[PDB]
Order: C-alpha cells, then sequence, then structure tokens
C-alpha cells in the first residue's frame, strides 16, 4: 500500500515526456491492494488506480509508438506481478467438489482492475507497434508456464481472457509453439492422471482446436502420438460433458487432417465407453455420429463390425434417452447410405437386438422409432430381412444349446479336467 | 498337449465377446496355474500375459493381483525371474492403478529375490525402466531404487545412485513429483556418508523448483533426511532449506510445512526448533492465508508439549500466548473451530497460574461466541481442565457459561453438556446438584428433540448409579411421575423412558411401590403407540419383578392386551408374554 | 407376522442404519412384499391424528438418520413421509429401501406418499438409474422400485380435516371423490390430472396460473380457499417447492408447505423444517441442521 503521486494526463503532456510519465505509471500501478480483507480501506488509492489504467487502455492504439523497447518491460512487469499472485484456495467450493453449474464460481473480488488489466493486455499484444522479436527476449519459458498455470481460477470471464491472450501468444511468437504445445500435453497429463480436477479444460481445448485448425502441413509424429494419447484419453475423466463439445470439435479436425487416424481413434473410443453413467453413454453416442458423418466408405468398412456390435448393445439399454439417440442415427442420410452399402455384414447383428427390445422397452417413442427401423430394413432388402428373420429364430432355439454346452465346457477344461487331475500335489485349496 | 488345454481355454475366453466371462477367467487363473506345474506354468506364463496385455485395463489389474502372488508356482528364487519380463510391461502401462499394482507387487517379489539374480536381472530391468522413454515407465522405475539397494554391490550402488539423479533431473514434472516422493524412501535405504554426497544436491534443486507440487513434496521428505543426518550438520545443511520453504510465495508449500511442523521439530532437535522455527512458527501463526493458519493452530499444543520444559512456559506466555490472543478473534470459522479443540488440552501444560490468569478468559470468549462450531468443540473437550484448576475456582468461572449453555438453540451442544454434566454432579455434590442443576435436568428431560431427551435420560442413570438410589426415589421419581401428565403422547413415551432406565437401580420394591401403578394406569392410554411402548416397558421390568405381581398384575393386562385390535399391540403384547413365559 | 421374515426385516433395518446397502436378491423380495401390502391400499388413506408429517427427503441418506434422532424413532412415532426421496441425492437406494422397509413393518405406523419424481422418466434423468446400475450392476433394482412407485398412493387424509397431498391442486379435480374413482396405479402421464396433481405449487398472482414448468398448473388463493370450504379441510400440507425456512404459510393459513431436506443442493445452505401432530391435531414445527457429513467408468 504506497500513496499514489500527482499525475497529469497523457495526452495533454507532450509526447516527449509522454513515456516517461507512462513508466511511472507503470510503476505506480505495480503495487497491488487487498480486496479480500478491507475493500474499504484505500478507496481513493483504489479509484486512482481505476482512473489511471482506464487512461491506459484508451491511450493504447491511440497514439504513435504508444509501446517501444522501454516499454515492454514495464506493461509486461505490471500484467506479471498482479496476475502471477498466488491463487487462493477452493474454501466454498471445497475443491469444486459440487457441479462446476451447480458450484458457484468465486467470480475476482478485484475482477473490474483485473478485467481492466487484461483488456489492456491484449491491447497491448494486438498493438500494430507490438513486435514479437523484441519482445521475446523478455517473454520467456516462465512467463508462458505462469499463465499456464493460471487457467485453474474460477471466473469463466478471466478463463476467456486467458485464452484470448495465449491465442495471441501463440499466434505472434512462433518460437514458443512447441514449448506451449509441450506444456499443454504436461497440463493435461497431470489432470488425467493425478488430479482428476480442473476448470481451464475447455479453454485449453480451445486453444487446441485453433492449432489443430491451423495444422496445415501433413500431420507430424507428435501430433499423431499427442492425438492418440491426450485427446483420446481424455474421455475417461468423470467431468466429460463439462468440455465434451471442443473435445468434439478437436477429433473431427484431426481425422480432417488426416482419414488413417480414424481405425485406432473409433477402437480408443470404444475402449473407453461408459458403462455406469448414461450422460457419458449420450456424448459418446454424439462424438460417434459427428465422426460417422465425415468417415471415408473405406475406412468406415474397417470399424463397421464393432461400431454396430456396440450400437446395438446400446439400443438394449432401459434408458429412453441412450435409446433414443441410438435410433436417431437413421435419420443421418449417410448412415444409411453406409448400411444399404455393407447390409450382408451389418444386418445380421443390428437386427436380433432390434427384435429383442421390439416390445420390452415402456417408452413409446422407443417403440415407434424401432418399428420405424424395422420396416426400414424390410424396405430396402426384403430377401437380406427374411434371411436375417430364419437365422433369428434358428438362434432363438440354438442359443439353448450353445449356452449348455459353452457353460458346462469352460468349467470342466478351467479346473475339473485340470485342477484335480494334473499336478494334484502342486495344486492346493 | 498338456500345457496346451489350459492355454487353448484361456484363448477361447479371451476371444469370448462377454468381458465378464474373460474377467471370471482371469480371476480363476491361480487355480487353472495350480494344474499346469513348474514344467508348463512358466513356459505358458511368457507367451500368454504378453498376449493378455492386450486386454481391457480391468482384465490387466487382475493379473496383477494373481502376479503379485504367484511366487508359489514359480519354483523359487531359480525361477523368480521369470516373471519379471510380464510385470516389467504391466508396470509401463499407461493406466495409472494397474501400473501402482504392478511397481508394489515388484516391490513386495524383489526380497524374496537372490542378490545373484537381483543383480543378474533385476538391475538391468530397473535401468531399462528408468531409460524408458515415456514418463509411465520413469514414474513406475521410481518405486524400486529403494528396495534392490542394500544388496547390489558398490559399482551397482553408484550406477543406481547416477540413475536416481538423473531421473530426479527429468524435465518432465508428473517423473519429478514421483522422484520427489520417493526421496525420503531412498534416502532412508541409502547410507549417511552417500546421503550427505547425493541426496543433499538433488534435494535442494527440488525444494528451489519453480513447481509448487514438487516443492510440497520435497519439505515433506525432509522430514526423512532431518531424521539421518546429524543434528550438528542441519544447522548449515537443511535449515536454508527449511527457511526458504517457511518463506515461499505458494501457500501450498506453507500449508504442508504447518502440517509436518511437529515432525520437523523432533526431529532436528528441540534446542535447534527454539532458535530457528519459533520465529518461522510466530510467522506462519500470522499468515494471510487461512489454511496455514488452520493447520497451524491444530500443532499448536503438539509444538508447545515437545518443547523443552526447561522455558517450555517462558517460551509460551513470551511468544505463544499473544499470537493465540490474536488468532481467538479471528474473522474465519475454521481457524477458531480448530483452536477450540487443542486449547484446552494447553492447560497443564502452562503452569496453574497461568490458566486461570490467561486460558479461562480466552475460553469465555470462546464460549460466548456466535459461531456454533467453537462452542461445541470446548464443551467436548471441557473435561481435561477439570483437574488443572481447583473445582471451586473452576464452577465459578465457568457454571456462569454453563447455564447459558445449557439451553443453546443447537441440539448437537446441548447433547454435549448433558454428556458432561455427570462429571460436575460427582465433583460438586448432591447438595450443589439439588440447588440449581435439578432444574436443568428437568428441562432437558422434557425438550422436544428425541436425542436431547435419551441423552437426559442416559444422564439420569449416570448420575443416580453414583448420587443413592434413596435420594432419586424421595427426590427424583414424585418428579418424573408428575411427568406423566403431559398432553403430548411423546412427552409420555419420555416418563416411560425414565421408568425404565431407574427401575434397575431403584429395584423390585420400589419399582412394585411407586411406579408400577403409573405404568398400570398409563397402560389405558388410546393412542397407540402408548400401548406399545407399555408392553416393551412391562417386558423389560418382567424379571425385575416378583413371579407372584407377574402372575397377580402382568399376567391378565398382558392378555387384555393381546386381545386389542391394534395387530401392532397384540403382537408385541404376546412377544412379551413369551418372553417372561407367563403364558 | 411370520417369525423368520420378521427377524428378517428386523435384520435388514438393521443393517441399512449402518449406511449398508441390502442385497438385491432381498430387495427384489423386500419389494415384492411391499407391493403385495400396498396393492389393498386405496387412492386416499386414512391416517390417525399424532403423526409427524415429513417433506421431501431427497434421496440424501445422512439427513434422513438426522430427521429419525430429531423427531422419535419410526417405532416410536407414527410418521407421514410426503416427498420425493429416489433422486437429486447420494446413497438415494439406501433412503428408499430404508423407507419401504420401514413401511412394511408397522404400516398403520407409517405412510408414505408418491411424489414426481417417482416418474420412470424423471428417476433415469437425474441421476439415478446410473447411480443404482453403479451400485448393483443390473437394471433389475431399478424396474422393481418404478414398480413400487406406480403402486404407491398419490394422496392421504389426516383425521379427515388436515388434507396432506404432494404437489398442488388441479383444475380437472374438484372433489375428494375425483381423487377416489381415479386409477393411483399407473405410470405418470405426461399432461394429465395426476401430472398437475404432483407438479402444482401455490402462486400470489391468483387463479389458474402456469407454472414456469410445463407440466405444473399454478393455483391462485381463491381456489386454495374454495376447496377448503367445499371439502371441509382445515389446512392443506404439501412438500414439492423448496423454502428456505423448510416451511411456510402460502396462502394466509390456507395451505402450508414443509421441506424436510436441509442444505439443498449443498449450496443453498436451507434448515430442514418436520410438522409436529399431537392428540389434539395442533401443528408445530422443529428445525435441525444437517449431520457432519463423514474406478473409470469403462472398467468393470
Ligand atoms: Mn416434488
Ligand atoms: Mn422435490
Amino acid at each position: 500500500p504506497f500513496q499514489p503521486v500527482v499525475l497529469l494526463h497523457i495526452r495533454d503532456v507532450p509526447p516527449a515526456d509522454q513515456e516517461k510519465l507512462f513508466i511511472q505509471k507503470l510503476r505506480q500501478c505495480c503495487v497491488l491492494f487487498d480486496f479480500v480483507s478491507d475493500p474499504l480501506s484505500d478507496l481513493k488509492w483504489k479509484e486512482v488506480k481505476r482512473a489511471a489504467l482506464s487512461e491506459m487502455v484508451e491511450y493504447i492504439t491511440h497514439n504513435r509508438n504508444v509501446i517501444t523497447e522501454p516499454i515492454y518491460p514495464e506493461v509486461v512487469h505490471m500484467f506479471a506481478v498482479n496476475m502471477f499472485r498466488t491463487l487462493p484456495p477452493s474454501s466454498n467450493p471445497t475443491g469444486a467438489e459440487f457441479d462446476p453449474e451447480e458450484d458457484e464460481p468465486t467470480l475476482e473480488a478485484a475482477w473490474p482492475h483485473l478485467q481492466l488489466v487484461y483488456e489492456f493486455f491484449l491491447r497491448f499484444l494486438e498493438s500494430p507497434d507490438f513486435q514479437p522479436n523484441i519482445a521475446k527476449k523478455y517473454i520467456d519459458q516462465k512467463f508462458v508456464l505462469q499463465l499456464l498455470e493460471l487457467f485453474d481460477s474460477e471466473d469463466p470471464r478471466e478463463r476467456d481472457f486467458l485464452k484470448t491472450t495465449l491465442h495471441r501468444i501463440y499466434g505472434k511468437f512462433l518460437g514458443l509453439r512447441a514449448y506451449i504445445r509441450k506444456q499443454i500435453n504436461n497440463i493435461f497429463y497431470r489432470f488425467i492422471y493425478e488430479t482428476e480436477h480442473h476448470n481451464g479444460i475447455a479453454e485449453l481445448l480451445e486453444i487446441l482446436g485453433s492449432i489443430i485448425n491451423g495444422f496445415a502441413l501433413p500431420l507430424k509424429e507428435e501430433h499423431k502420438i499427442f492425438l492418440l494419447k491426450v485427446l483420446l484419453p481424455l474421455h475417461k475423466v468423470k467431468s466429460l460433458s463439462v468440455y465434451h463439445p471442443q473435445l468434439a470439435y478437436c477429433v473431427v479436425q484431426f481425422l480432417e487432417k488426416d482419414s488413417t487416424l480414424t481405425e485406432p481413434v473409433v477402437m480408443a473410443l470404444l475402449k473407453y465407453w461408459p458403462k455406469t453413467h448414461s450422460p457419458k453413454e449420450v456424448m459418446f453416442l454424439n462424438e460417434l455420429e459427428e465422426i460417422l458423418d465425415v468417415i471415408e466408405p473405406s475406412e468406415f468398412v474397417k470399424i463397421m463390425e464393432p461400431l454396430f456390435r456396440q450400437l446395438a448393445k446400446c439400443v438394449s439399454s432401459p434408458h429412453f434417452q441412450v435409446a433414443e439417440r441410438a435410433l436417431y442415427y437413421w435419420n443421418n442420410e449417410y448412415i444409411m447410405s453406409l448400411i444399404s452399402d455393407n447390409a450382408a455384414k451389418i444386418l445380421p447383428i443390428m437386427f436380433p437386438s432390434l427384435y429383442r427390445n421390439s416390445k420390452t422397452h415402456w417408452n413409446k417413442t422407443i417403440h415407434g422409432l424401432i418399428y420405424n427401423a424395422l420396416k426400414l430394413f424390410m424396405e430396402m432388402n426384403q430377401k437380406l430381412f427374411d434371411d436375417c428373420t430364419q437365422q433369428f429364430k434358428a438362434e432363438k432355439l440354438k442359443e439353448k444349446l450353445k449356452m449348455k454346452e459353452r457353460e458346462e465346457a469352460w468349467v470342466k477344461i478351467e479346473n475339473l479336467a485340470k485342477a484335480n487331475p494334473q499336478y494334484t500335489v502342486y495344486s492346493q485349496a | 498337449d498338456d500345457s496346451l488345454y489350459p492355454i487353448a481355454v484361456l484363448i477361447d475366453e479371451l476371444r469370448n465377446e462377454d468381458v465378464q466371462l474373460r474377467l471370471n477367467s482371469i480371476k480363476k487363473l491361480s487355480t487353472i496355474a495350480l494344474a499346469l506345474g513348474v514344467e508348463r506354468t512358466r513356459s505358458e506364463l511368457l507367451p500368454f500375459l504378453t498376449d493378455t496385455i492386450y486386454d481391457e485395463d480391468e482384465v490387466l489389474l487382475a493379473l496383477a493381483e494373481q502376479l503379485g502372488t504367484f511366487t508359489t508356482l514359480v519354483g523359487g528364487p531359480e525361477y523368480v525371474h521369470c516373471l519379471l519380463p510380464p510385470l516389467e510391461s504391466l508396470a509401463t502401462v499407461e493406466e495409472t492403478v494397474v501400473r501402482d499394482k504392478a511397481v508394489e507387487s515388484l516391490r513386495a517379489i524383489s526380497h524374496e529375490h537372490s542378490p545373484s539374480d537381483l543383480e543378474a536381472h533385476f538391475v538391468p530391468l530397473v535401468k531399462r525402466l528408468a531409460g524408458g522413454d515415456w514418463f509411465t515407465s520413469r514414474t513406475s522405475a521410481c518405486g524400486l531404487f529403494s528396495v534392490c539397494y542394500p544388496r547390489v554391490s558398490s559399482a551397482v550402488k553408484a550406477e543406481l545412485r547416477q540413475y536416481f539423479r538423473n531421473l530426479c533431473s527429468d524435465d518432465t514434472p508428473m517423473v519429478r513429483r514421483a522422484a520427489a516422493s520417493k526421496l525420503g524412501e531412498f534416502a532412508k535405504v541409502l547410507e549417511l556418508d552417500n546421503v550427505k554426497s547425493e541426496i543433499i544436491p538433488m534435494f535442494s534443486n527440488l525444494a528451489s523448483d519453480e513447481q509448487d507440487s514438487v516443492r510440497l513434496l520435497a519439505v515433506e521428505a525432509c522430514v526423512n533426511i532431518a531424521q539421518l543426518l546429524p543434528q550438528e550438520d542441519l544447522e548449515a545443511l537443511v535449515m536454508p532449506t527449511l527457511r526458504q520453504a517457511a518463506e515461499d510465495k505458494s501457500w501450498r508449500v506453507r500449508y504442508m510445512v504447518a502440517d509436518k511442523f511437529t515432525e520437523l521439530q523432533k526431529a532436528v532437535g528441540p534446542e535447534i526448533t527454539k532458535t530457528d522455527l519459533v520465529p518461522a512458527f510466530q510467522n506462519l501463526m500470522k499468515d494471510c492465508e487461512a489454511e496455514v493458519r488452520a493447520a497451524a493452530s491444530h500443532k499448536v499444543k503438539e509444538f508447545c508439549e515437545n518443547l523443552s520444559a526447561d522455558c517450555r512456559e517462558n517460551v509460551i506466555m513470551s511468544q505463544i500466548l499473544p499470537c493465540i490472543k490474536e488468532l481467538v478473534s479471528d474473522a474465519n470459522q475454521h481457524v477458531k473451530s480448530a483452536l477450540a479443540s487443542v486449547i484446552m488440552g494447553l492447560s497443564p501444560i502452562l503452569g496453574k497460574d497461568n490458566t486461570i490468569e490467561h486460558l479461562l478468559p480466552l475460553f469465555l470468549a470462546q464460549l460466548k461466541d456466535e459461531c456454533p462450531e467453537v462452542r461445541l468443540n470446548i464443551i467436548s473437550n471441557l473435561d481435561c481442565v477439570n483437574e488443572v484448576i481447583g473445582i471451586r475456582q473452576l464452577s465459578q468461572s465457568l457454571l456462569p457459561a454453563i447455564v447459558e449453555l445449557a439451553e443453546d438453540a443447537k441440539w448437537r451442544v446441548r447433547l454435549a453438556i448433558i454428556e458432561y454434566m455427570p462429571l460436575l454432579a460427582g465433583q460438586l455434590g448432591v447438595e450443589f446438584f439439588d440447588e440449581k442443576l435439578n432444574s436443568l435436568c428437568m428441562a432437558w428431560l422434557v425438550d422436544h428433540v428425541y436425542a436431547i431427551r435419551e441423552a437426559a435420560t442416559s444422564n439420569l442413570k449416570k448420575l443416580v448409579e453414583k448420587f443413592g438410589k434413596e435420594w432419586a426415589h424421595a427426590t427424583i421419581i414424585p418428579k418424573v411421575l408428575a411427568m406423566s401428565g403431559d398432553p403430548n403422547y411423546l412427552h409420555r413415551m419420555t416418563t416411560l423412558f425414565c421408568i425404565n432406565v431407574l427401575s434397575e437401580v431403584c429395584g423390585q420394591d420400589i419399582t412394585t411401590k411407586h411406579m408400577l401403578p403409573t405404568v398400570l394406569r398409563m397402560a389405558g392410554d388410546p393412542v397407540a403407540n402408548v400401548r406399545f411402548n407399555v408392553a416393551k416397558s412391562l417386558q423389560k421390568i418382567g424379571p425385575i419383578l416378583d413371579n407372584s405381581t407377574l402372575q397377580s398384575e402382568v399376567k391378565p393386562i398382558l392378555e387384555k392386551l393381546t386381545q386389542d385390535q391394534d395387530v401392532d399391540v397384540k403382537y408385541f403384547a404376546q412377544e412379551a408374554l413369551t418372553v417372561l413365559s407367563l403364558a | 407376522d411370520e417369525k423368520v421374515f420378521t427377524k428378517e426385516l428386523d435384520q435388514w433395518i438393521e443393517q441399512l442404519n449402518e449406511c449398508k446397502q441390502l442385497s438385491e436378491s432381498q430387495v427384489k423380495s423386500l419389494c415384492e412384499k411391499a407391493k403385495e401390502i400396498l396393492t389393498k391400499e386405496s387412492n386416499v388413506q386414512e391416517v390417525r391424528c399424532p403423526v409427524t408429517v415429513c417433506g421431501d427427503v431427497h434421496g440424501q441418506f445422512h439427513d434422513l438418520m438426522e430427521l429419525f434422532r430429531i423427531g422419535g424413532k419410526s417405532p416410536d412415532t407414527n410418521y407421514l413421509f410426503m416427498g420425493d426421496y429416489v433422486d437429486r441425492g447420494y446413497y438415494s437406494v439406501e433412503t428408499v429401501t430404508l423407507l419401504v422397509a420401514l413401511k412394511v413393518r408397522y404400516r398403520e405406523r407409517i405412510t408414505i406418499l408418491r411424489g414426481n419424481h417417482e416418474s420412470r422418466q424423471i428417476t433415469q434423468v437425474y441421476g439415478f438409474y446410473d447411480e443404482c446400475l453403479r451400485k448393483y450392476g443390473n437394471a433389475n433394482v431399478w424396474k422393481y422400485f418404478t414398480d413400487l412407485f406406480d403402486y404407491l398412493p398419490l394422496t392421504a387424509l389426516v383425521d379427515g380435516q388436515i388434507f396432506c397431498l404432494h404437489g398442488g391442486l388441479s383444475p380437472s379435480i374438484d372433489t375428494l371423490d375425483h381423487i377416489r374413482a381415479l386409477d393411483r396405479l399407473q405410470e405418470v402421464p405426461h399432461e394429465g390430472p395426476m401430472c398437475d396433481l404432483l407438479w402444482s405449487d401455490p402462486d400470489d398472482r391468483g387463479g389458474w396460473g402456469i407454472s414456469p414448468r410445463g407440466a405444473g398448473y399454478t393455483f391462485g388463493q381463491d381456489i386454495s380457499e374454495t376447496f377448503n370450504h367445499a371439502n371441509g379441510l382445515t389446512l392443506v400440507s404439501r412438500a414439492h417447492q423448496l423454502v428456505m425456512e423448510g416451511y411456510n404459510w402460502c396462502h394466509d393459513r390456507n395451505v402450508v408447505t414443509i421441506f424436510s431436506a436441509p442444505n439443498y443442493c449443498y449450496r443453498c445452505g436451507n434448515q430442514a423444517a418436520i410438522m409436529e401432530l399431537d392428540d389434539t391435531l395442533k401443528y408445530s414445527f422443529l428445525q435441525f441442521d444437517p449431520a457432519p457429513r463423514r474406478t473409470p467408468d469403462y472398467f468393470l
């Protein structure tokens, strides 16, 4: 807490001492004041700081050479000290134990001042007079890592400002792109394997989506492995609904860049298929449909058999939302074209599941959709539908013999025909 | 073949679409392996386990456990090294739980290994795992450095130390966190001369690291190094590190330091503790963060207790008490809550004169505090202070507060004071309880919270077991018999509860003479709940009562109750009759 | 009262008191017996005078135990649970199983009323189905409870004067006879009298207003007073709407709302309230506070 000195208007003074008044102002606003213990105290000091900040954000892009070599460190320093102050603990959120929407986000106690500072820093980077080569000497990896660490705050607004300034830094500074990507790999690995709690995942996924949209070059191995071991493992987290759209956008972007990466993504999604959670099953079906829309017929054929097997499994679910979303796949004309192409393999899998749940569900809409799908199958092909029907009735009687033979034989060979009459002495308990 | 048939059934299970069957097969693999025998088990384990790796991580977890306990299947140390290759691939996998299950199994089986096999096979395996190009392998290898160290040779020991240093110097933070966590164990295994030579440089780099998590892990691990190092060396070895950790800008590091403050004080040494930890504790107690203040308040007692009694009290009165006083009126719930529970145990530590002079006014403030959490803690721990201060002085100081808190709105507060009442009843005497503490017990009994009523009944039993049966007969029985007239059936149940509870100590004679007719009269109540509870009390007092009264008065009434329309009442009357075997 | 069945129920209740879930076969048997017992009830159930009316628990087990301490135990005090307790709350399965096992024992002492969350679609959309599937690995328990919910009674009458109903009045229903002739054993309609019955709330605007949610229809003070005068009801109690105090006088003492779920959504900080009815049929309130609270999805 320091008493500010009497200062004049920047536009009134000649441009000769405009930068001297500017760096003195950058030093005056460098001082911080309490906002959580006694916000009543130092009101004069607070309003003076706010008036100074308001003049600065205006001064930017409203004068010649507002930002120059001697100004670059002072601007970075004032932004750094205020922003890099240690974040308080999530006392009331209890570490965001409650849902992020249900939990009240901790809005910055000094948001107005912070908002102004974030606005000023963005105006600084965007300004034409800003030079990345001059600033690269001063903005270093420590600045980037501190900014990335700051992404854990609650206020959505400051998170948006962080995302915007990170995008600006990534675009302007070419030399730090690899380091930024590496640090984003780490902030994602740590969240997925160690913490399992975070608030800035959506913004980081948005930043990644712009980087993928800017992957004009053919994907390098680093990008491929990063997609296969960062984005796909992110579906394991229980908070998928928070950042689902961003992850969906990112997955589609990577497949648009390279369709050869389609088969593995599909296997990873099927492996990470949720069994207990329904909302997660819903978003998984949404992701599948979005991907299914852009798949080249060739890549689709490679994984049609397990994808539709999982689809037939999910239809059987008594959940009405899961059932309706799976049955809505018949609306997309492309999926209809894909099945008309591959009916000979596709029908024998979907058909028994659809028949089994034909009358089991309680909801009327589910039954209506199932009958619609049933009529569509016999309409597209009558002979194939009849063949699937006779195979289904044959299986309905053969399942008894199968269950009788498979269960008895497995148990017998498992231990009855081995543990008991082989190496009895070595066998224990 | 004999080896082929179990391998085939497992393949069939792996190819099965149902994952549940595969999980049941891998969970029941132990017996299948018992059948194979030493000759076929090992030939099956290498190729099959590599195949099993390509399955659900849940399946991988199942074999992880199985392998961790399959020392019997391998002939012994001679064939244990065959289990290393599968475990290695199970440890280097992506998923965390299976990796943890694997490394811990590896640590468990590392002991059974022979030193020659350790150097021949285990050391190359750990070298490869530490040299892996992925962070999971490095994190797994972090956990095997300690176990294999004591039996390898000096050159192998130096190589392991160099690999551990390289792992600590890793650029990836996840690897650094695993190394920082295992630093304490590695130092414990390491020799003191080698610790001073290598552990201190690796530790300082981590303490001075920019990342906060590796910093807090380092300050947590510093306890083991402080234990091993001589006290004379700790002044110039870890004291700069402790000062930097205490003065660190990250509040998480300060919180971790505060949480383990007692351990650091114990390890460093009491004399060095007062000289270098008292200003630090005072600064940590007066910190701008709530969590560090809360952690500090928790250790306030332990730190005072472990002080050298030579000047302990002087230290407290001169440095601690001013901080506590400042902290008492702190504008935060958590710090006041933690301090209130911890502060009571400071009474005996402070000289007896100091308590009355300083602790009692702080206690009265914590008692009068609006915060519900602080007062409840004080009353729960109020038991200890009775010994330090003479009862006559103690009662005068706290009874004003006790009689105000007895009618506190929160039931939990009232529940605690009821539990503590027996102690004051015994200490003060029967005359004191009758003169001022009896009305409190009555109002407690007639309270509308059922938990309060049960606590009051238990309290009644606790005071009557020591105050004499005749005293309650001539003083409590007439008072409690009046409550039966209350219009609410719920308050009538309270009368029944206390009649049931005090019958045991009053004995058959008194029960028949005064309260048995009251229960008999109450039995004719219209509410079915009253009839249901009368039957319960009659069953309980039936053994206490004489057989002649049972047959003469209890039997006919129970017979009438069995004829009652309410299935609930009839059933319980029948149960009471069967229990007493009157019919 | 089979001796084996009574001791089995006592054990099941005791196990539940330690926050331990029952086995699937035992749960199904208990649900079957509860359904058999409840099939003999009517749309309205006669209730004795001394009863402790309780608001919607919301399946939060810990606060439910606190309630059982503040009031008497179920065998000791008659309980009227008339609210949602099958979703939007952790350990919901434990809460609903304890309530049902308490209903089958001492059926006369305790009575439970169907709420708006008992609907199959509503139970599933609000986080019950997934949790039950997590705690049991199958949907059989979920289907058994949805059937039990379909067989729950809708509303009950206390001593012929106090009319206790979850939700609010419906334009179609004009007397208790309309509720009686109606069929309680059905899945809740998307739009219909039962839909308005379990979703309506009082409002100050007056007249048959519309609730912000499509399912309910807000009722004015005049309609409530007219229904009370026609049906001879001194007071109507409801639990659907959330109240911070846990109790309020909605229409000048014509209607009262009781909420027995404290610290709702772990952010409201509300204090729960319980209604007390003595032999004189007078009403009292007592307040309490929440008790100190004490694998990947793909993985099997
Ligand atoms: Mn409701
Ligand atoms: Mn509700």
